RNA sequence: CUCUAACUAUAAAAAUCUCUCUUCUC
């Protein structure tokens, strides 16, 4: 199948990573807004943007 | 992964099709009788499951069985031991507490006292009771901590060695069953020291047990139904 | 009671390579053993949220082919004389059996606590790194 | 043009020993060509490449040379490849050499006859190789069978006779074998006349000898007398042997003498 | 020189202890000097309580904490960040580090 | 002038180093 969803963030939640190039942010589906994970982006962000995400299970985890 | 030295030293079926379900009838002294579905090979000529099935033991929740939450950290294990058929029936084989419970009145700044005792029923049934009880902060203890001297902590195993004798020596696991339910052994056990200390959280943890007279038919089925 | 047909759970997380091996309540049969080595590559992320993620899915799968509806987790760390604290993909594991339909059940942790050891691994001084 | 991929299909299965010639490497890793199969690109990635900790690529992967690997996951809707090398089990490489050093034969074979018919490969993959293969699991049985034993091209079409005719010229002029099968007898004579008793051996000896596999009992040593046969079948030469054997015991029983038996009919 | 007055056992008066194991490398270590960490957490972190919540039998469900105490060695504890070095007057202070949260 | 609640979770490898030291009296 193609379970491609769609994820507005809410709030970022810094900059993390050991490059320092990588962020932390908390998206909330397009549906269900009451459901939410946190997320890692490889990128620039703000509040405001809609990531797509293949996956709905995986939650960020700090990169060391 | 996917990785294997194949060090050995198609056939294939699906095995559920050869099997199906039994249920678990809980005894009369529980209110909710119906606890579940067990899943059971079919019946062969040359092995018949109904031998198979006996000596099952199921741990179930004690609040799924008497539907409130109050006896939601305890836990009973049952054993099967007369099949019905497509139902089965189940003796009480023992209780015991929650790990969470325990680790949760465990706690520090207060002596734990524990008490044993191997005792024999009414009938043959041989039991192991453990009881474990705190001791309990005073209502106006400014001092901090609520320890107990050795003196009192002998006492105290003494008494509760002795009340767990008689209550067990004078009934049956049926009668000893119905009085565990309501925990009133626990409070018997608090006023009967509530001279020598406070002791908050008197509970009996972990009924074992350690014998079976023989294989009588007419209390098994008399306790179902 | 709706005729939730029960089974549990029992996860097992060690360090390394953590199982979901779900049984019916007595625990004398068991069905949908599909541990966390048994679907990622590295062999060194056995224990990886994402080994209990996959793991619990085809559990889950299994389970509902097979007509168990709800199950009931306990979790178990490695215990006896080890870490004996749970590991990393045991709650991956959970919340996916949690997610897939499953519904759920008094959780427990069973994890196998001594009285005392009879002796840890490593020495006097122990493992040095 | 080689092409046309040994086995029954073009794609992978999912646990596969496989051999790979590397082309290129990139840096989160090498999209490389598969050569037990015909020519599908895939992954192998660093992090799955090296037993060791990766210090270098170069020296571990030497692009332009073979490897051995195996197969992770298949894309079977247009054609890509996940790999694995650090997987591969001391057992593994074996028989990975082997499969594909009987693959490269069967290989070499038929592209020398598409080359010397002009005709490409996989139509005469499909008339021959195919059909061998389902029959006894590889062709090159089949090809070993052919030089002892010709009922294998019945049954089978070829896309024109002549392309039989000179593959089968191919296969006389190519897969040349026999096995130097070689025992050793212990001569423990003492009897009165004893020389007349091997000539009288090997007289019988060269009887009984095949005109396709030579019988010669070659002498090394007194008591050790050495049996060298060249095994075109590879199973009647243990029987010529064991039946010389039986003639020298018959010679030696009633001369006055004994032998014995150091090295059986072994190859 | 005596870094500790306590000698960092808190002992002072029994002579010996029996020693307890690390959590992490396994070093035999008294148990008073060992440093104990009563780790009491949520068997299901708040990232799946949502989850857990809507799909669990026994409305109103408490679930069930997790509780062990960590018996760290002091290497470990030192690297593990269990426990940090501190300035040699802020030894002085036996205090917990003033109640993480109100 | 009355008060005990929240939380995790990093240990790959790294050996050695030939000078030469100089005054404070208003
Ligand atoms: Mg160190
Ligand atoms: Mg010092
Ligand atoms: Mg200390
Ligand atoms: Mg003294
Ligand atoms: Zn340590």
């Amino acid at each position: 199948k193609t379970p491609v969803t769609l994820a507005k963030v809410i709030k970022v939640l810094g900059r993390t990573g050991s490059r320092g190039g990588v962020t932390q942010v908390r998206v909330e589906f397009l549906e269900d807004t009451t459901r939410t994970i946190v997320r890692n982006v490889k990128g620039p962000v703000r509040e405001g943007d809609i990531l797509v995400l293949m996956e709905s299970e995986r939650e960020a985890r700090r990169l060391r | 992964a996917v990785g294997k030295n194949k060090r050995l030293s198609k056939r294939v079926v699906d095995p559920f099709t050869r099997k199906e379900w039994y249920d678990i009838k809980a005894p009369s002294t529980f209110e909710n009788r119906n606890v579940g579905k067990t899943l059971v090979n079919k019946s062969v000529g040359l092995k018949n499951a109904s031998d198979s099935l006996k000596g099952r033991v199921v741990e179930v929740c004690l609040a799924d069985l008497q539907g409130s939450e109050d006896h939601s950290f305890r836990k009973v294990k049952l054993r099967v031991d007369e099949v019905q058929g497509k139902n089965l029936l189940t003796n009480f084989h023992g209780m015991d507490f929650t790990t969470d419970k325990l680790r949760s009145m465990v706690r520090k700044w207060q002596t734990l006292i524990e008490a044993n005792v191997t005792v024999k029923t009414s009938d043959d049934y041989v039991l192991r009771i453990f009881a474990i009880a705190f001791t309990r902060k005073q209502a106006n203890q400014v001092k901090r901590t609520s320890y107990a001297q050795s003196s009192h902590i002998r006492q105290i195993r003494k008494v509760i060695s002795e009340i767990l004798t008689r209550e067990v020596q004078n009934s049956t696991l049926a009668q000893l069953t119905s009085k565990l339910i309501p925990e009133v052994i626990n409070k018997e056990i608090e006023n009967a020291t509530k001279d020598i200390f406070p002791l908050q959280n008197v509970h009996i943890r972990k009924v074992k047990l350690l014998k079976q007279p023989k294989f009588d038919l007419g209390s098994l089925l008399s306790l179902h139904g | 009671d709706n005729s939730q047909v029960f089974g549990v759970a029992r996860i097992f997380a060690s360090f390394n390579d953590t199982f979901v091996h779900v049984t019916d309540l007595s625990g004398r049969e068991t069905i949908a053993r599909v541990t966390g080595g048994m679907k990622v590559k590295a062999d060194r992320d056995e224990s990886s949220p994402y080994a209990a993620m996959l793991a619990a899915q085809d559990v889950a799968a299994k389970c509902k082919e097979v007509g168990i509806t709800a199950v009931h987790i306990k979790i178990r760390a490695t215990g006896g004389t080890r870490s004996k604290t749970p590991g990393p993909g045991g709650q991956a594991a959970l919340r996916a059996l949690a997610r897939s339909g499953l519904r759920i059940g008094r959780i427990e942790d069973v994890t196998p606590v001594p009285s005392d050891s009879t002796r840890k691994k490593g020495g006097r001084r122990g493992r040095r790194l | 043009t080689s092409h046309c991929r040994f086995y029954e299909n073009k794609y992978p299965e999912i646990d596969d020993i496989v051999m790979v010639n590397v082309q290129q490497i990139a840096e989160m890793g090498a999209y490389v060509k598969l050569l037990e199969y015909d020519n599908i690109e895939g992954m192998i990635l660093l992090s799955e490449l090296s037993r060791r900790r990766i210090r270098s690529i170069q020296k571990l992967i030497r692009v332009g040379k073979n490897d051995v690997a195996v197969v992770l996951r298949v894309d079977k809707e247009k054609g890509y490849i996940d790999l694995s090398k650090r997987r591969v089990s001391s057992e593994d490489i074996i028989k990975c050499e082997e499969k594909y050093q009987k693959s490269k034969t069967v290989h070499s074979i038929l592209r020398y006859c598409a080359e010397k018919f002009q005709i490409p490969l996989e139509e005469l993959y499909k008339t021959i190789a195919w059909p061998l293969s389902r029959k006894f699991g590889h062709a090159y049985e089949a090809f070993k069978l052919s030089i002892i034993d010709e009922t294998v091209w019945e049954g089978i079409e070829p896309p024109s006779k002549d392309v039989l005719d000179e593959l089968k010229n191919y296969i006389s002029k190519r897969l040349t074998p026999a096995v130097k099968i070689r025992a050793d007898v212990e001569v423990s004579c003492f009897s009165y006349e004893g020389i007349d008793a091997i000539k009288d051996a090997l007289k019988s000896a060269e009887d009984m000898s095949t005109e396709q596999m030579q019988v010669k009992v070659k002498l090394v040593a007194a008591p050790l007398y050495v049996l060298t046969t060249q095994a075109l079948d590879k199973q009647k030469g243990i029987e010529q042997l064991e039946s010389a054997i039986e003639k020298i015991t018959e010679v030696i029983t009633k001369y006055g003498g004994v032998c014995n038996i150091t090295m059986p009919p072994k190859a | 020189p005596k870094k500790r007055a306590s000698n960092g056992r808190n002992k002072k008066g029994r002579g010996h202890v029996k020693p307890v194991r690390c959590v992490n490398c396994s070093r035999s270590v008294p148990k008073d000097k060992a440093i104990k960490r009563m780790a009491i957490r949520n068997i299901v972190e708040a990232a799946a309580i949502r989850d857990l919540s809507e799909a669990s039998v026994y409305a109103e469900y408490a679930l069930p904490k997790t509780y062990n105490k960590l018996h760290y060695c002091i290497s470990c504890a030192i690297h593990a960040r269990i426990v940090r070095v501190r300035s040699r007057t802020d030894r002085r202070i036996r205090a917990p580090p003033q109640r993480p949260r109100f």
